[PDB]
RNA sequence: CCGAUAACGAACGAGACUCUGGCAUGCUAACUAGUUACGCGACCCCCGAGCGGUCGGCGUCCCCCAACUUCUUAGAGGGACAAGUGGCGUUCAGCCACCCGAGAUUGAGCAAUAACAGGUCUGUGAUGCCCUUAGAUGUCCGGGGCUGCACGCGCGCUACACUGACUGGCUCAGCGUGUGCCUACCCUACGCCGGCAGGCGCGGGUAACCCGUUGAACCCCAUUCGUGAUGGGGAUCGGGGAUUGCAAUUAUUCCCCAUGAACGAGGAAUUCCCAGUAAGUGCGGGUCAUAAGCUUGCGUUGAUUAAGUCCCUGCCCUUUGUACACACCGCC
């Protein structure tokens, strides 16, 4: 309960999966480090949230065609 | 030593001085555009910078 | 025969009570604040202090001379720190001075019986608020 | 009055001895840390002094 | 198989030491042991006639665990709850006079001497006696 | 159930009553003997510890708040 | 020389105090002085809790004001004389310095 | 010896002009006397050399007269002068410990003494109000209704 | 093998009904030397099942304000009560406790909000965990009320309550309250 | 949030944020923090132990005359993301359970539009209008009052006891304060006198250096009591002794001896609370010459119950009705 990802974490996630699909992967840690050179994210709790939802899309985008 | 005030009272005193100085400058330089005061205090001598729009006033 | 510098120092902590157990190569001696482990303050909970040695065995400790220093918290809260220090010291001593296959067998006995002998309790206290006597309690309110 | 009773009453201690360093009030004073300031005045100048709000 | 007081039961040890002080009677017992109360927060006087021998045994033990203690430290160690009647309870320190003469009785017994700083500690003579009693309090407990 | 007026010192009738059947039943504590022999309770702790010294009653607990004894083994 | 000087710094914000701790020790390394590391004294928290209202009518709300005081010690102990070697403190507003030798 | 009740056992005594239960502990028996509390009982019995572990009934007639004479004359028996009641008397000045209907009439004597000069404390006593200056706003209602 | 309090082995007790077998924790896994462990047993739901029942009984004796944190006093109370029941009856004190819990848990209760006949409207069978929760609460209250103003100590009053509950003799406050709950539920079916 | 979609693109609030708690034997360091080692001692040993055991006894930054940062302090960093597995789900948003993990929801601070005839003119050299202004509604001084008691209510403290009280012994904290612009008033170690409250000299501390290893209480372990308004409870009241102050009566506070009252778990009602929580328990801060039954924080011991519902009291959204719009405390 209560772990819905706000617009910002989701909205940032989609941008960095279209800007940088090839570099990213399905690892939370590898992606959480790319999000450290591809974006100026003010908070650490924000990138890990952004990195977390990126995997959900990158896991999902490998199969289905997400709107990104 | 005994002459020196404790750091707890000391740092409160400097905040008191800045607040009192700001209030005095606020009332006096109000029509002159007084914006703020910066106090670069050094152990040798202190110094006070007045931030105002109309400096020639 | 006289190999020195074979020692570890592992702490244990419960509710702001910290106990550092000094492990060491010698004939089995377990002492807290210079007193024998049996001679301890609240003997009602004596078994909690003897609980680690009983589960693992006196023979495992026999090559180890432990001296725990404790200096925080209350009465019982200290005891949970002393046992956590002794249990975590031997697993560390067995970890870094013999094979961890021996560290594996000492760790599972303690982790199965009571994890607090190896992982600390993270709960501390709670801050009082300006509306009640305690952290969550509130002063009685009246409508007439 | 004459110079020997105008201020004759001793005021070495108590609420009468102490007043707010800003508004000259004698109620709700804060003598901690050498403030000697009013309960209400301190809230006004807390930011300037350095007393910020964390929790 | 040597013995030190930290290796024995403290509660039975102080009972043994007080007995040793009593039969070896040189302890300067004040004339008011029968009348006074051992602290301000105590509603009634001590039950045991030989309370001066038991504090002295108790305090001689305390100076072993940590030295440099004075009268102010003794009245803190022996201080306790004051129920204050209808008031909420508080902490009350012990009696300075009882603490002071117990210590004064101990220098007179040549087992306690003053420090280079404030307070007073155990002499090697007194430290010898504390740990022999510890020796016989463990043998009695063992067998 | 108004007031118990327990004995504070034994009478002859209760004293032999103590010595003949008290050391015969499993749970013997000062509370039990007080409410069975109508003794006050300080006498109960007293009488019980004298019977220990004679050896006709066995001690098991010996705690400040609860002291428990038992009868001697049979057989 | 022969001198040993204890430099104590005290401020309110950590960022400036940590900055000023850097250039003194970093300047001394270039000056090939010996530098004991900056000892961090426990932070002093001045806590003044004042009732939020100026009236006394309300819901008993209280306002918590905190003041953090951070102290740091740097011990510059070169073999040669030090006062001439370190003639600067290079501070920023908000941090107080107090040069002190071993005698005090 | 926790034996049969002693043949010369008095279930209550008659000390001074008050009867005290003999079934209770001696230091907690003479507390039934006005002017004698727990503290004063222990010091007198301490200085009368009587056993503390024995009840009041089993004290002998000579021991109960040693107890009384300690209480009546505590000054002569090394009991300190800070452990009495009528210390520094307002009429005769001598220090003493008062133990019976003498206590009830000394209280009455000082009570009329305040009334006779009609001091404020005497007036408060005469009107039946508090004399130690505590608030009468919301307490002490039971004594009136 | 673990010898709770240094004696009274746990590898011989048994639960007579499978309804309560998995919420009583006297077996080898939940066999402890001492009834004292800050194990965070209220963090989540059905974690008080894997809490040893001696610990559960100990946690319930500290009640009525005077005794809210005094677990060491309660541990010796359980310790002294267990010594009495073994001495007074002759079998394993844990075995008497499990029988007390089994025999005291009210099998049904009544609850509703509509216009009740006497106390509650609709008769509802209770859960196996409420069975244990009510059983422990009833025994402690029985021992508590029995020793509130008599010379008999808490350990002895706790001792007889478990002994009487382990048999069922209309003398234990717990079973008397249990039978009363059954009658109300039965009359309010 | 996902999605449909006469809406599209936005803004504030929520969230993010700030502080705090929990883990880092990983980094930086510490004679104002320590630990291990070594060397002196002091004791017990002695069989004989001897790298024996204990020491908050003393040294090795008294710089050449130990190391190291585990423990303490505080900075930079890391760490947790519903990340992994299984299930449910439009297989979207997400939910449930579990492994590994210190942690899989730690507490606070800030907190939108609109509004209230809510409270403050007794916080202000914030302020309009009105009033008074030398027999002052200014100001100062003396005394009294704000405490006054047939009675009603609210917040609490102490209790009704043996799961206890008493006497002795034992043994553990953490926030945090500490000598003053005016301004007089600091925290206290040690020694001596006294029974106590206290008094008298000698010091330390403007403070991780001194109080202080804050030897706290509850608790623990032994003693007495023994189901009685009792050694429960300490209200009321008498006498005496100290401290603060210019002054203690209408008792400032404290101490000592006496009296020992209601009160035997409290009707109808009603408050607060979900984990280190409630509650027991003490300790600091504020007030403070004198002082806490108050408040604000802190630690210590540590649970029962519940992981639900709209039944009561209310809140949010949609639909609906309306004679209501000062809005159901409405209208009639
Ligand atoms: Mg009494
Ligand atoms: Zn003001």
């Amino acid at each position: 309960m209560g772990r819905v990802r706000t617009k910002t974490v989701k909205k940032a996630a989609r941008v960095i999966i279209e800007k940088y699909y090839t570099r990213l992967g399905n690892d939370f840690h590898t992606n959480k480090r790319v999000c450290e050179e591809i974006a100026i994210i003010p908070s650490k709790k924000l990138r890990n949230k952004i990195a977390g939802y990126v995997t959900h899309l990158m896991k999902r985008i490998q199969r289905g065609p997400v709107r990104g | 030593m005994a002459v020196q005030i404790s750091k707890k009272r000391k740092f409160v005193a400097d905040g008191i001085f800045k607040a009192e100085l700001n209030e005095f400058l606020t009332r006096e330089l109000a029509e002159d555009g007084y914006s703020g005061v910066e106090v670069r205090v050094t152990p040798t001598r202190t110094e006070i910078i007045i931030l105002a729009t109309r400096t020639q006033n | 025969s006289k190999g020195p510098l074979q020692s570890v120092q592992v702490f244990g902590r419960k509710k702001t009570a910290t106990a550092v157990a000094h492990c060491k190569r010698g004939n089995g001696l377990i002492k807290v604040n210079g007193r024998p482990l049996e001679m301890i303050e609240p003997r009602t909970l004596q078994y909690k202090l003897l609980e680690p040695v009983l589960l693992l065995g006196k023979e495992r400790f026999a090559g180890v001379d432990i001296r725990v220093r404790v200096k925080g918290g209350g009465h019982v809260a200290q005891i949970y720190a002393i046992r956590q220090s002794i249990s975590k010291a031997l697993v560390a001593y067995y970890q870094k001075y013999v094979d961890e296959a021996s560290k594996k067998e000492i760790k599972d006995i303690l982790i199965q019986y009571d994890r607090t002998l190896l992982v600390a309790d993270p709960r501390r206290c709670e801050s009082k608020k300006f509306g009640g006597p305690g952290a969550r309690a509130r002063y009685q309110k009246s409508y007439r | 009055g004459h110079q020997q009773l105008y201020w004759s009453h001793p005021r070495k201690f108590g609420q009468g001895s102490r007043s707010c360093r800003v508004c000259s009030n004698r109620h709700g004073l804060i003598r901690k840390y050498g403030l000697n300031m009013c309960r209400q005045c301190f809230r006004q100048y807390a930011k300037d002094i350095g007393f910020i709000k964390l929790d | 198989p040597g013995v030190t007081v930290k290796d024995v039961n403290q509660q039975e040890f102080v009972r043994a030491l007080a007995a040793f002080l009593k039969k070896s009677g040189k302890l300067k017992v004040p004339e008011w042991v029968d009348t006074v109360k051992l602290a301000k927060h105590k509603e009634l006087a001590p039950y045991d006639e030989n309370w001066f021998y038991t504090r002295a045994a108790s305090t001689a033990r305390h100076l072993y665990l940590r030295g440099g203690a004075g009268v102010g430290s003794m009245t803190k160690i022996y201080g306790g709850r004051q129920r204050n009647g209808v008031m909420p309870s508080h902490f009350s320190r012990g009696s300075k006079s009882v603490a002071r003469r117990v210590l004064q009785a101990l220098e007179g017994l040549k087992m306690v001497e003053k420090d280079q700083d404030g307070g007073r500690k155990l002499t090697p003579q007194g430290q010898r006696d504390l740990d022999r009693i510890a020796g016989q309090v463990a043998a009695a407990n063992k067998k | 159930r108004d007031k118990l007026n327990n004995l504070v010192l034994f009478d002859k009738a209760t004293y032999d009553k103590l010595c003949k059947e008290v050391p015969n039943y499993k749970l013997i504590t000062p509370a039990v003997v007080s409410e069975r022999l109508k003794i006050r309770g300080s006498l109960a702790r007293a009488a019980l510890q004298e019977l220990l010294s004679k050896g006709l009653i066995k001690l098991v607990s010996k705690h400040r708040a609860q002291v428990i004894y038992t009868r001697n083994t049979k057989g | 020389a022969i001198h040993r000087i204890r430099i104590t710094l005290t401020s309110r914000n950590v960022k400036s105090l940590e900055k000023v701790c850097a250039d003194l020790i970093r300047g001394a390394k270039e000056k090939n002085l010996k530098v004991k590391g900056p000892v961090r004294m426990p932070t002093k928290t001045l806590r003044i809790t004042t009732r939020k209202t100026p009236c006394g009518e309300g819901s008993k709300t209280w306002d918590r004001f905190q003041m953090r005081i951070h102290k740091r010690l740097i011990d510059l102990h070169s073999p040669s004389e030090i006062v001439k070697q370190i003639t600067s403190i290079s501070i920023e507003p908000g941090v107080e310095v107090e040069v002190t030798i071993a005698d005090a | 010896m926790s034996l049969v009740i002693p043949e010369k056992f008095q279930h209550i005594l008659r000390v001074l002009n008050t009867n005290i239960d003999g079934r209770r502990k001696i230091a907690f028996a003479i507390t039934a006397i006005k002017g004698v509390g727990r503290r004063y009982a222990h010091v007198v019995l301490r200085k009368a050399d009587i056993d503390l572990t024995k009840r009041a009934g089993e004290l002998t007639e000579d021991e109960v007269e040693r107890v009384i004479t300690i209480m009546q004359n505590p000054r002569q028996y090394k009991i300190p002068d800070w452990f009495l009641n009528r210390q520094k008397d307002v009429k005769d000045g001598k220090y003493s410990q008062v133990l019976a209907n003498g206590l009830d009439n000394k209280l009455r004597e000082d009570l009329e003494r305040l009334k006779k000069i009609r001091a404020h404390r005497g007036l408060r006593h005469f009107w039946g109000l508090r004399v130690r200056g505590q608030h009468t706003k919301t307490t002490g209602r039971r004594g009136r209704t | 093998d673990i010898k709770l309090f240094g004696k009274w082995s746990t590898d011989d007790v048994q639960i007579n009904d499978i309804s309560l077998q998995d919420y009583i924790a006297v077996k080898e896994k939940y066999a402890k030397y001492l009834p004292h462990s800050a194990g965070r047993y209220a963090a989540k739901r059905f974690r008080k099942a894997q809490c040893p029942i001696v610990e559960r009984l100990t946690n319930s004796m500290m009640m009525h304000g005077r005794n809210n944190g005094k677990k060491l006093m309660t541990v010796r109370i359980v310790k002294h009560a267990f010594e009495i029941i073994h001495l007074l009856t002759g079998e394993n004190p844990l075995q008497v406790l499990v029988n007390a819990i089994i025999n005291s848990g009210p099998r049904e209760d009544s609850t509703r909000i509509g216009r009740a006949g006497t106390v509650r409207r609709q008769a509802v069978d209770v859960s196996p965990l409420r069975r244990v929760n009510q059983a422990i609460w009833l025994l402690c209250t029985g021992a508590r009320e029995a020793a509130f103003r008599n010379i008999k100590t808490i350990a002895e009053c706790l001792a007889d309550e478990l002994i009487n509950a382990a048999k069922g003799s209309s003398n234990s406050y717990a079973i008397k309250k249990k039978d009363e709950l059954e009658r109300v539920a039965k009359s309010n079916r």
